[PDB]
């Protein structure tokens, strides 16, 4: 369930981002700054999201 | 449609107007103009 919220909550900001349909993973850091693209490529990356 | 959430159901159906509403603004990119 946790984890479902959080997927939900990042992909929203990431459509905030891609208002009107509009980088390397997102570092595993508090700090590590990077475009919201690239924080779901990270969790894709990781492990196969979808499936 | 999905609506993603009777005297309440007005204004459920008021909301998802504005929801509407608000999701073609961005669509258009209406607040930035």
């Amino acid at each position: 369930n946790h984890a479902i919220k959080l997927l939900t909550s990042l992909f929203q900001d990431l459509q905030v981002e891609a208002l009107h349909k509009g980088g390397p993973p997102a570092a595993l850091s508090i700090m590590a700054q990077s475009t919201s693209i690239q924080r779901i490529q990270r969790l894709i990356d990781s492990v196969p999201l979808m499936n | 449609f999905n609506p993603r959430t009777d005297q309440a159901s007005a204004i459920k159906t008021k909301n998802v107007f504005i929801a509407q509403n608000v999701a073609s603004l961005q669509e258009l990119g209406g607040s930035e103009k």
